[PDB]
């Protein structure tokens, strides 16, 4: 049995050798005559609050106004970012959830929730009331993160060593994906909706394709846990946050590493990352209170935001780009321009 | 009948001490930057109790000021708004601090977390408070005028009927028996509740720290029983009575509550 | 037997992954910089736009 | 299957008074601000009344106010419409008419069955009454006018059209302007600038045969149009 | 590559000392505490020993104390663990864990079924 | 101004908003309590009468609402952030299998330093009271074996059972009042197998963490 051990060895160190030759220099060093951005200050635009709980995920959908935010509290609401209203109270059949997604169609909401039951609600019906549409089951684990491909289709990540993707009108797993060797805790799908990267807790990213069903690339780093990941708009690099201080970006047609950041005085933890409508933002949260902003180009940390009482949970940044939405586990929501 | 009043009836520091509680509490009174809303039932009894504190401070500057020889050339209705506001300011001092006792009473006595919001019963509360101390000032503006008969009238404060007197000394006796039982059967529950949970560390935070606390009752009652001991033996005194004349010192005593009762209510946070 | 299994898979793996082809990262770092300048004149955030434009406020 | 059924007709003595009810079936009825409309014999429609949710505003017409009274029950599922000192002029059909507000909705939804009654500073909402003659196969438009310019500070329109058939009560074609309610066809299209606006029909089919109507929405009491026919 | 290694096993006879090395790469040794937990045939996986960061603080099980010595050097990355006397009962595989998060006294899932940041083990035999 | 469907928009959210806020009012009668222990233990037996089971049970008209979750993972560092705001974790362990007891301590330090779940305060349970009188009064095991400070202890029904019983109680009073201090405690309680008082329990030591909670976050200590 020891020389399976000796040949895997032996291509990890072929593997490790090729990417040492492919890199010739960072990009930490190569822009160093771009002048960097200005100190960015940005104001509590608007406060959205009556929720009595902790939110745990936001989403805004392809319009600009819209959002859907889910808590523990046991409901999940769509408010309004252009008049502080309510749409939509829409109640839970499982109090604790942990993630939620907004149609691109915008007719469609999904829930998830620490029980292993997908719930995928209604919006224009009818009779006027949203009622549960459908409930994809079967998966033996808490899920973590629900994306929407199409109003037919929907991936599905969870606590268990598997990602999903399901099919509405059947119900059934139309294909699964294996491997991670432990939880899985971010998903994310890129713009040209064929391939989708997800993060694990054994300190890895995987590159999984849409269309064959195997893994294709996998990056590995960040000494810890991973519970956040993002693209980037061009398609071709992703960041990642972990339990460490550290947010890694990674390259796409070159599986090595790019630029880590992190400060000798920061020992929290990071809890959501997402890029800007340019790229040269990679907003993130932080386990302590606060929000640091980064310039993606030049690790030079530009501006943070004020933050909220008890923590970040999840930080979203509009497809216009003229929004950040924050929430926290004080039940206050926090759109910032 | 100010003359026959008068007869019958027989500087730094003042300023400074009120310079300092007018800004001690102007820097405390907004709490509008801090986001103290989630413990915003106790916070905003204490901006309530702020409010009290800045209008007593500004009516006892100008009612010191006023009084002295400018006090004669002054009309006889004018003279009022300087008796009767500051009795309005300080009526405002001491029954809003019983506010806020029967306020932590209330809670520490059913099995619910402190977010219940209560919100109903907290506005009427802090409404009554203003309301008996505006209706207490109210009284002997019109009526109680003392000026059909030289007697009846004391050296406290000129012309002023004596009779109102005991009604102010009969609603603070009741404001303090009111607030020294409330504030000891706290302890009590304290204790009892420990016995049967059988608390190992009760006797360590649960015991010493409390009775530190309860130390307000103290601090409060020992600083405002002068004033009225003064007015009663003032009532009791007739017209050549050497330490019923030697008022105005004392008084300032009690304004200088207004020095400290809010401190002891915020510091600790 | 099921470790066997496990460690035949993951050869399999890396055999399959170790075939793919890669590019210079000066290549991606000058694509990324230029993909950043090209669309930097766009972003709301990073310029700010007077309150004619703005919605929320 | 959404239910409405009217019920209270009958004839009314001069001086007299009646109670009209409106019950509903099919949907949630809580969430629902329902108005009234009516359609004396031979002529455009009129608004007459409204009732919003949970009873928290109620308007009225000012030809109207004083002798009406609107009132709904969630619990019996009913809107009741009680008139006192009618006159001879108030002999009309009724239409009981649903609608549902915030972000994204479309008022005036589905309209009931009809029951029948026989005894200053709005906008204009003109238009040509002229009948315009049609043939198979070819396209047409319906043209409306206002006095005040509907495009509000928000950018929306608030102007909708309505097609009644000869021997049906009216449904809602175009809510605002270029949005098209569910179940329509694709042919129906809407078009204009904030004073002028046209109602367009491509590929003309047999049933669209009947009577097109302009409304607005910007001043609470609203103001229908005259009415386009549409012939052989 | 947050791979661990052990070396120092193998066969003794009863009551000799044996020492047990194991070897950390890829990470910042200084900031994690350290286990040693074992397993035995045909049982569950036990907590053995423990080391914190600077290197006080050291806890033991009861089965062990006073008979086995466990120490750290960050200079070159290891960790000793050494055992005095031996008896029958002890014949176990050892598997080197590290805590999940930096900077923290949790140590929550040192002992699981699977998991990520621990060692491939050695085994000891002791008369047979 | 605003138009009409505006003014209705903000009506319709000022009523959502007050049913959400009256709906959620009842959110404060029930108190919520976390259940942990281990396999053996018993688990669903100290209260008479994947998934998540619960139980509801209802003592001097107030009612407690117990969470149990089961059909997850082994490894738990992850799904147990959610359960910040509960009222007390329940914990139930063993005093009658010593082979598997150093393991039951470890479930408690972990939780008890944990960055989160810190201003908890637990309600230990000691499940098998009557099996360990029986296994102390024979003497084919002893504690010593297992326990080598047990030789040398003395005391701070038979003597020797008292003795098990308050060291096995110090063992983990030891590690619940080392780490933390001020914000959270244990309780013992010496429960049975059978015993059918432990409502009461829970419900005094319910009140006493709320009057400490309310105590400490009104400022009087
Ligand atoms: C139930 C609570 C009631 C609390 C009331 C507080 C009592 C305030 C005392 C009123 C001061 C009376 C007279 C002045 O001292 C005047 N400026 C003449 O001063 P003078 O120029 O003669 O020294």
């Amino acid at each position: 049995l020891d020389q399976l051990r000796q040949e895997a060895e032996q291509l990890k160190n072929q593997i490790r050798d090729a990417r040492k030759a492919c890199a010739d220099a960072t990009l930490s060093q190569i822009t160093n005559n771009i002048d960097p951005v200005g100190r960015i200050q940005m104001r509590t635009r608007r406060t959205l609050r009556g929720h009595l709980a902790k939110i745990y995920a936001m989403h805004w959908g392809t319009d600009s106004r819209l959002l859907v935010s889910a808590s523990q509290d046991g409901k999940l609401i769509i408010w309004d970012s252009y008049t502080t209203n309510k749409v939509h109270a829409i109640p839970l059949r499982s109090s604790w959830v942990m993630t939620c997604a907004y149609a691109p169609s915008g007719n469609y909401v999904a829930c998830g929730g620490l029980d292993n039951i997908c719930s995928i609600y209604n919006l224009k019906t009818r009779e006027g009331n949203v009622r549960v549409s459908r409930e994809l089951a079967g998966h033996t684990g808490y899920l973590s993160c629900c994306r929407f491909l199409d109003d037919n289709q929907i991936v599905t990540s969870s606590g268990d060593t598997t990602c999903a993707l399901w099919d509405i009108e059947t119900g059934q797993q139309t294909t699964t994906f294996t491997g991670h060797t432990g939880d899985v805790m971010s998903l994310s799908l890129a713009p040209d909706t064929r391939l989708f990267v997800s993060g694990a807790c054994d300190a890895s990213a995987k590159l999984w394709d849409v269309r064959e069903g195997m893994c294709r690339q996998t990056f590995t780093g960040h000494e810890s846990d991973i519970n956040a990941i993002c693209f980037f708009p061009n398609g071709n690099a992703f960041a990642t946050g972990s339990d460490d201080a550290t947010c890694r970006l990674f390259d796409l047609r070159a599986d090595q590493e790019l630029m880590t950041y992190s400060h000798d005085n920061i020992i929290c933890g990071i809890t959501s990352v997402s890029f800007s409508k340019s790229g040269r933002l990679l907003l993130a949260g932080y386990d302590d209170f606060n929000c640091n902003v980064w310039d993606a180009l030049k690790a030079d940390r530009a501006g943070v935001l004020a933050g909220h009482d008890n923590r970040v949970s999840c930080l979203g940044v509009t497809d216009d780009g003229m929004a950040v939405a924050t929430g926290s586990w004080d039940s206050f929501l926090k759109i910032w321009n | 009948t100010l003359r026959e009043h008068y007869q019958y009836v027989g500087t730094v520091l003042f300023l400074v001490i009120c310079s300092f509680i007018v800004l001690e509490n102007l820097m405390v009174l907004i709490a509008i930057w801090k986001n103290n809303k989630f413990h915003n039932r106790m916070y905003f009894f204490i901006g309530n109790l702020a409010l009290c504190d800045l209008l007593a401070g500004i009516a006892y500057k100008v009612n010191i000021l006023m009084s002295g020889k400018k006090t004669f050339s002054l009309s006889p209705t004018v003279w009022f708004l300087r008796e009767g506001s500051m009795f309005v300011a300080l009526g405002a001092s001491t029954c809003s601090l019983l506010a806020i006792a029967i306020e932590r009473h209330l809670t520490m006595i059913k099995m619910r977390p402190y977010d219940a919001n209560k919100r109903h019963r907290v506005f009427l509360l802090i409404g009554m408070c203003w309301l008996i101390a505006f209706t207490l000032g109210a009284l002997p503006i019109l009526g109680w005028n003392c000026l059909h008969n030289l007697p009846d009238c004391s050296t406290i404060l000129p012309l002023y009927s004596k009779k109102y007197i005991a009604f102010c000394i009969s609603i603070f006796t009741a404001i303090l028996v009111t607030i020294v039982i409330l504030y000891a059967r706290i302890y009590f529950l304290v204790k009892s509740s420990s016995r049967k949970v059988a608390n190992h560390n009760n006797s360590e935070r649960s015991m010493a720290l409390l009775r530190t606390v309860v130390i307000v009752v103290s601090v409060f009652i020992a600083c405002w029983s002068p004033l009225f001991i003064l007015f009663l033996i003032d009532v009791a005194c007739v017209q050549a009575c050497p330490i019923l004349f030697k008022a105005q010192w004392f008084i300032v005593l009690a304004v200088l509550n207004s020095a400290m009762n809010p401190v002891i209510y915020t510091l600790a946070s | 037997t099921a470790s066997i299994a496990q460690a035949r898979k993951l050869v399999e793996q890396l055999k399959m992954e170790a075939n793919i082809d890669r590019i210079k990262v000066s290549k991606a770092a000058a694509d990324l910089m230029a993909y950043c300048e090209a669309h930097a004149k766009e972003d709301p955030l990073l310029t700010p736009v007077p309150a004619s434009e703005n919605p929320f406020r | 299957d959404v239910q409405l059924v009217e019920s209270g007709g009958g004839l009314v003595q001069p001086g007299g008074s009646r109670k009209l009810s409106c019950s509903a079936s099919g949907f949630a009825f809580s969430s629902f601000g329902m108005h009234w409309v009516r359609q004396a014999p031979e002529k455009g429609l009129e608004w007459v009344a409204y009732i919003s949710s949970g009873s928290g505003t109620i308007y009225y017409a000012d030809t109207v106010k004083g002798r009406f009274t609107i009132s709904r029950d969630d619990p019996k599922n009913t809107l009741f419409l009680q008139m006192t000192s009618l006159r001879s002029e108030d002999t009309a059909m009724y239409y009981c008419v649903r609608s549902i507000y915030y972000y994204g909705s479309s008022p005036f939804d589905f309209w009931g069955q009809g029951t029948t009654l026989t005894v200053g500073s709005d906008i204009v909402m003109t238009q040509a009454t002229s009948s315009v003659p049609v043939t198979p196969g070819e396209s047409v438009s319906i043209s409306c006018r206002s006095s005040k310019s509907l495009l509000h500070s928000n950018g929306n329109t608030y102007l909708y059209w309505f097609l009644q058939r000869p021997g049906q009560s009216p449904q809602l074609l175009i809510y605002r302007m270029s949005n098209l309610a569910s179940g329509v066809p694709d042919r129906f299209s809407g078009s204009g600038s904030g004073t002028a606006f046209t109602l367009t029909i491509s590929r003309l089919e047999a049933e669209d045969v009947g009577v097109y109507y302009c409304m607005q929405h910007l001043e609470y009491p609203l103001t229908f149009g005259a009415g386009t026919k549409l012939e052989l | 590559q947050v791979q661990l290694q052990e070396s120092g096993g193998g066969l003794v006879q009863p009551g000799g000392s044996l020492r047990l090395s194991c070897a950390a790469s890829g990470f910042t040794f200084s900031n994690y505490k350290m286990n040693w937990v074992r397993q035995a045939p045909g049982k569950g996986l036990e907590w053995v020993s423990d080391i914190s960061q600077s290197g006080a603080s050291i806890s033991y099980t009861g089965s062990v104390k006073g008979r086995f010595t466990i120490s750290r050097d960050n200079a070159k990355n290891t960790l000793y663990l050494q055992m005095n006397s031996l008896k029958p009962e002890d014949t176990a595989v050892y598997y080197c864990a590290r805590c999940p998060a930096p900077f923290t006294r949790d140590c929550f899932d040192v002992t699981s079924t699977t998991y990520a940041y621990r060692g491939q083990g050695t085994q000891v035999t002791v008369s047979s | 101004s605003v138009s009409a469907e505006d003014k209705a928009a903000a009506e319709r959210s000022k009523m959502i908003d007050k049913n959400l806020r009256e709906d959620g009012e009842k959110a404060r009668r029930t108190l919520r309590l976390l259940l942990l222990g281990a396999d053996n233990s018993g688990k669903s037996t100290i209260v008479k009468q994947s998934g998540i089971f619960e139980t509801k049970f209802q003592v001097d008209k107030v009612n407690f609402h117990m969470f149990d979750v089961g059909g997850q993972r082994d490894e738990r560092r992850k799904w147990i952030q959610c359960f910040n705001d509960v009222t007390a974790i329940i914990f139930v362990v063993d005093s009658s299998d010593y082979n598997r007891l150093q393991e039951a301590l470890n479930d408690f330090k972990s939780i008890w330093n944990n960055r989160w779940l810190r201003t908890i305060s637990v309600i230990l349970f000691l499940n098998k009271q009557d099996l360990l009188a029986e296994k102390v009064l024979a003497g084919k095991s002893k504690i010593e074996d297992y326990f080598p400070e047990f030789a040398r202890y003395t005391t701070p029904e038979d003597p020797r059972v008292t003795r098990a019983k308050y060291f096995i109680r110090k063992e983990f009073v030891d590690i619940s009042t080392a780490s933390g201090d001020g914000r959270h405690i244990c309780y013992p309680h010496f429960t049975c197998a059978v015993d059918t008082e432990n409502a009461r329990r829970i419900f005094n030591d319910c009140k006493d963490i709320i009057l400490q909670m309310n105590l400490k976050e009104y400022n009087l200590v």
